C-alpha cells in the first residue's frame, strides 16, 4: 500500500524539511564515531511516504490520545534513523523497530537532532557502519532517515545525561 | 516492548549535561508515529 511521491527542490515543502535536517546537526560526545564526522549533509532526494492504511492507524491513535489529554495530542515532527527504514514505511512501526537497550526503556525512539538518528542508520552505535565499506563515517553511501509526524500526549520528563 | 509510564504516552529525555542537546523522545505503540518523508543523503566531509 505505500507510494512514495518525490519532492522536486523548488517545492517549499521539500525546502524546509532540508532546513530542519540542516539546521539540526550538532556535534556528538564520541567525536563522530557512531554517525561520522560532519557539520552538514548533501540531500540527494526527499519522498513523501503515502499510505492511506498506516495514515488511518496514526490518527485513529492520535484521537484517542487527544481525548485523554484535553484534546492535545502534542503532535512532533522528529527525526528516526534505524537499519529497517524500508521495512518500516512499508509496514509501519511496530516492537520489531524498538530499541530494546535505550536509556528510557524498550520503545521506540525519536531524535530532535537528525545527527542523533543518523548515529543509528547502521543500527545501534552505527554497527559496522555502511554495508560496502565498513566505514561509519562513509562520505560515499547513501543513507537514509525518516522524518516523522509523532503523537507525545502526556510525556513523562526525564532529565537525563 | 515497554509501557509508558502510567498516566502518561511517551517519555521525553531532556539533556542535563550537554548544553547544545536537543531532547529525544520514546513512544510504547507503534501506532504513535507516521513514517511522513523518506529523506536519502550522504554526510559531507568538513573542509
Ligand atoms: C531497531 N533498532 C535496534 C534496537 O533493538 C533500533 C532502531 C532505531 C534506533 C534509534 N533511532 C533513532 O533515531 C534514535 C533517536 C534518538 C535516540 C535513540 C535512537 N535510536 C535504535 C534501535
Ligand atoms: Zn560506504
Amino acid at each position: 500500500g505505500t507510494i512514495l511521491i518525490d519532492l522536486s527542490p523548488d517545492d517549499k515543502e521539500f525546502q524546509s524539511v532540508e532546513e530542519e535536517m540542516q539546521s539540526t546537526v550538532r556535534e556528538h560526545r564520541d567525536g563522530g564515531h557512531a554517525g561520522g564526522i560532519f557539520n552538514r549533509y548533501n540531500i540527494l532526494k526527499i519522498q513523501k511516504v503515502c499510505n492511506k492504511k498506516l495514515w488511518e492507524r496514526y490518527t485513529h491513535r492520535r484521537k484517542e490520545v487527544s481525548e485523554e489529554n484535553h484534546n492535545h495530542a502534542n503532535e512532533r515532527m522528529l527525526f528516526h534513523g534505524s537499519p529497517f527504514v524500508n521495512a518500516i514505511i512499508h509496514k509501519g512501526f511496530d516492537e520489531r523497530h524498538a530499541y530494546i537497550g535505550g536509556m528510557f526503556g524498550a520503545g521506540i525512539y525519536f531524535a530532535e537532532n537528525s545527527s542523533k538518528s543518523n548515529q543509528y542508520v547502521y543500527g545501534i552505535g552505527g554497527g559496522t557502519g555502511c554495508p560496502v565499506h565498513k566505514d561509519r563515517s562513509c562520505y560515499i553511501c547513501h543513507r537514509q532517515l525518516l522524518f516523522c509526524r509523532v503523537t507525545l500526549g502526556k510525556s513523562f520528563l526525564q532529565f537525563s545525561a | 516492548m515497554a509501557h509508558s509510564p502510567p498516566g502518561h504516552h511517551s517519555v521525553t529525555g531532556r539533556p542535563s549535561v550537554n548544553g547544545l542537546a536537543l531532547a529525544e523522545y520514546v513512544i510504547y505503540r507503534g501506532e504513535q508515529a507516521y513514517p511522513e518523508y523518506l529523506i536519502t543523503y550522504q554526510i559531507m566531509r568538513p573542509e
